[PDB]
């Protein structure tokens, strides 16, 4: 019923900009807060970002080695969150992820705490950023000249 | 009338003291139940200035308590020791065995002065102020407690 | 039960003084019992078809007609009114004579 | 600002079994944790919010609890598509740099399958372009751990081989291994037999694949 | 009930307020001081019942100090009422079948 | 659950609260009596040395009070007036009433001082002090009490 598909990701050098496009559909965008949650590699999960619905204001939030070479906005009438990325450096080389905080989890905070619960998460795109330019991918065959099984496959080098 | 809760097969409903539901059974006094919740709950304000806004004095109104016999624990709770300008008390001390709210993680202890104009402290939304195990229509001096209101249940067993 | 309060808290970290059963020793003896902050128990109950927020809503509604209650009686304190709710409950099925074959009898 | 420490690391157990994970807050914090389930290649999937509480569709066997500093992930009875890292997430306060932890994946454990192997010469477009990839398969074993050892002429080759594991399968609990040599054509051209070796739990003995150049 | 005591006082000599009228005695007014408000009487160990009675009161304490600690009443006078609705309860609390162990008909 | 005794011709048994038996029949709330009974009776020490090591201090435990109907002719009885080296009291005043016991033989009057190192004294064993158809956990002050425990009963 809720779909979110995010874009805009691909190869930027470091200290390049880059801006990335997340579209939401099945529920009320108005309404509810919506964040940038970035994963690397290697390191696990890393919230990067969170903007409040148009009801509590609006304000944006971003992390500490993320300060100050991002932001964030939204649109309403197209149900979309932009995120866009200057100075950036190659630590930040990771699978972004796009967020949704729903009206239904801001009922049940009871405590009146800023923070958030994430309900619902969209495929994600890749972000690599390197000091190298991009190069297609080679082709081999694989022959299978063992028995009642046998197996077959091919290589992609390069 | 006052209500009581139902919860028949995880579901809660209110018994209809109109209707008669003949499978209903309760089989003994311990399957009947008093709960406190607390307004914490309910997601209300919890800063000194909205709580303390939320209560008021009032005189010619004889308080009333009323027991229960399980409540919630509590992030916050509050208790006063405010006094009027010519330094006499605002508040009566505690009743024989009312003691504080049981389980509060901060205790917001506000200590000044006020005009003070009635006999006792109610809670202007009609709530409850819960203590150990009472609950009380007025504040008691220097008595922790919770805002809360009381539900009665018969659990099933 | 429908719950129209702004916020609900889903989950019930509840406290009593019922006793679980199986006291050790001779800890029932009030001199060697605990005080009177560790005499009571603690529990988990989390949001199960949407019961906890709906108890919520149900004490919110009840709390008026507490107070009417209060405002009648006379009592400093008032710890009757779970058996005056089971005298009821009993009196509603068999305050009566009790008609076989009738709705306001429960038998069989 | 706040930390949370997930254990163990890494886990195995069998089908059926009672898995428990513990998360660990360095702050105080009543009960505003939340545990995802993150499938290798999909996204993360909301499976608790706050404590012992499921959301919508997610399947009776997950259990939370705890509240404070100390939170407790429950599944009564494991079953094959549950094999997916899990994150517990604090929502107290705006997040943090460590706001998300580690991570905990939890591993099936089935009976020991011997691994079937396979191996394959470098292709000719291949060895056109002055470069050489030999391939040995290892498919359809558990555990994950085996050995794999190259040997060019009965002579033990290390530094210019690397290793590929498959994610466990769905449907049946098996990985699968793939090991890629790479050589110079000029070395290539330098010799005759060419073996992979491999030791695994489910052999009693190291079983060998060899070829020799442009064999049948 | 086999009363495991180390002795036992056979002979209950018991006193009570329960009523016995004779004249207006019963206004305060006329009526007896504190110290004359109860009557006696003396009830011998027949068929090993005082003892057993005794032992009882024992197994009861435990639960009893366990009722008065779960309570706050200061005083709780209403024992006698809620084992009374319990005993009530027990057999009229749900439908009653007929010719049934749970059923008294 | 709190024991229940069930009174037949010349039988006493505990209720079955499991149980049901049909063939109990209790008619009126007369037939429920509490009953008070005598430490006395079980064959305790009644000299003053021992019956005193049998109570002691404790603080923290708000006291507890339940009545009850009937009781037993006592032989010996205790009024304590015990304060501390100070002078300050260590037992509290009798509350609104709360009256001595009302049949005593023996009453066993003690004065002195102790460190009364706690708010309330209790009993020990975990009996009740009985009083004038009042049972408490605690030693109120200059107020005669016997030592018991409670029964329940329906008669028939
Ligand atoms: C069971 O649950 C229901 C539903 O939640 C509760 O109903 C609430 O009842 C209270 C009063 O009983 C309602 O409160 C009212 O809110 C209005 C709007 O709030 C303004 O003020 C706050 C505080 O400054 C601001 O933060 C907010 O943004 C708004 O600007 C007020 O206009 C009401 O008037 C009060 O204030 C004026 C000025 O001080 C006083 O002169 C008045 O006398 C009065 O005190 C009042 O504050 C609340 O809105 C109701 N909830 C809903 C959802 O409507 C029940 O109270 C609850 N029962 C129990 C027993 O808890
Ligand atoms: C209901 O009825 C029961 C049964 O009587 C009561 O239980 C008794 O409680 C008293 C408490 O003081 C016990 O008396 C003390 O027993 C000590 C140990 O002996 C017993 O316990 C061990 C361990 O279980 C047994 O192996 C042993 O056989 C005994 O049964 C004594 O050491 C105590 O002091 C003695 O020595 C000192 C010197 O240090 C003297 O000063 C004393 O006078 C005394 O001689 C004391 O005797 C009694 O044993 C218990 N009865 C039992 C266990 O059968 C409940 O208290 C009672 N409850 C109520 C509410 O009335």
């Amino acid at each position: 019923e809720v779909q979110l598909v995010e874009s805009g990701g691909g190869l930027v050098k470091p200290g390049g900009s880059l801006r990335l496009s997340c579209a939401a559909s099945g529920f009320t965008f108005s309404n509810a807060w919506m964040s940038w949650v970035r994963q690397a590699p290697g390191k696990g999960l890393e919230w990067v970002g969170r903007i409040k619905s148009k009801t509590d204001g609006g304000t944006i939030d971003y992390a500490a080695p993320v300060k100050g070479r991002f932001t964030i906005s939204r649109d309403d009438s197209k149900n979309t969150v932009y995120l866009q990325m200057t100075s950036l450096k190659t630590e930040d080389t990771a699978v972004y992820y796009c967020t949704t905080y729903t009206e239904d989890m801001r009922y049940f905070d009871w405590l009146l705490r800023g923070g958030e619960t994430f309900d619902y998460w969209g495929q994600g795109t890749l972000v690599t950023v390197s000091s190298a330019s991009t190069k297609g991918p080679s082709v081999f065959p694989l022959a299978p000249s063992s028995g009642g099984t046998a197996a077959l496959g091919c290589l992609v080098k390069d | 009338s006052i209500p009581l809760g139902v919860i028949h097969n995880s579901t809660l409903q209110v018994s209809d003291v109109d209707k008669l539901v003949c499978r209903d059974k309760l089989s003994s006094t311990n399957q009947l139940r008093s709960v406190g919740l607390n307004l914490e709950g309910n997601g209300v304000a919890t800063d000194v200035p909205s709580a303390t806004k939320r209560w008021g004095f009032r005189s010619g109104v004889p308080p009333k308590v009323v027991n229960y016999e399980a409540g919630e624990w509590a992030e916050n709770c509050y208790n006063l020791e405010i006094k009027k300008p010519d330094g006499s008390e605002c508040l009566p001390a505690a009743p024989d065995g009312i003691r504080g709210f049981p389980r509060c993680r901060y205790v917001h202890k506000v200590s000044g002065t006020g005009p003070c104009a009635g006999d006792f402290a109610f809670h202007k939304e009609g709530a409850f102020f819960l203590y150990d195990r009472l609950a009380s229509t007025v504040i008691y001096r220097g008595t922790t407690f919770a805002e809360g209101v009381v539900a009665f249940l018969i659990l099933p067993q | 039960i429908v719950n129209a309060q702004p916020k609900c808290n889903p989950n019930l970290h509840y406290w009593t003084t019922q006793d679980e059963g199986a006291a050790i020793g001779l800890a029932w003896i009030p001199y060697f019992g605990p005080a009177a902050e560790g005499i009571y128990i603690e529990g988990l109950m989390h949001n199960q078809d949407g019961l906890i927020c709906g108890l919520r809503q149900l004490a919110n509604e009840t709390t008026q007609a507490l107070q009417l209650f209060l405002r009648a009686t006379t009592e400093l304190r008032t710890f009757s009114i779970l058996n005056r709710k089971a005298i009821d409950f009993l009196l509603q099925r068999w305050g009566g004579t009790c008609h076989i074959l009738g709705p306001d009898c429960c038998i069989e | 600002d706040i930390r949370l420490t997930q254990s163990p690391s890494s886990l195995s157990a069998s089908v059926g079994d009672r898995v428990t994970i513990t998360c660990r807050a360095s702050h105080y914090i009543s009960t505003y944790l939340n545990w995802y389930q993150q499938k290798p290649g999909k996204a993360p999937k909301l499976l608790i919010y706050a404590a012992s509480n499921l959301q919508s569709g997610v399947p009776s066997r997950f259990s939370g609890s705890g509240f404070g500093t100390d939170f407790s992930l429950t599944i009564s009875s494991l079953q094959p598509e549950d094999f997916a890292t899990y994150h517990c997430q604090q929502s107290y306060s705006t997040p943090g740099r460590y706001t998300f932890g580690q991570g905990t994946k939890v591993e099936i454990k089935r009976t020991v399958a011997a691994p079937s192997v396979f191996i394959f010469p470098p292709s000719d477009e291949q060895l056109k372009s002055g470069t050489a990839s030999v391939v040995c398969l290892l498919n359809n074993f558990y555990p994950r751990e085996a050995k794999v050892q190259w040997k060019v002429d009965n002579a033990l080759q290390s530094g210019n081989s690397q290793e590929s594991v498959t994610e466990q399968d769905s449907k049946d609990s098996t990985y699968s291994l793939s090991s890629t040599l790479t050589l110079s054509k000029a070395d290539y051209e330098k010799h005759k037999v060419y073996a992979c070796e491999v030791t695994h739990q489910g052999l009693r003995s190291p079983v060998t694949k060899s070829f020799n150049r442009g064999e049948c």
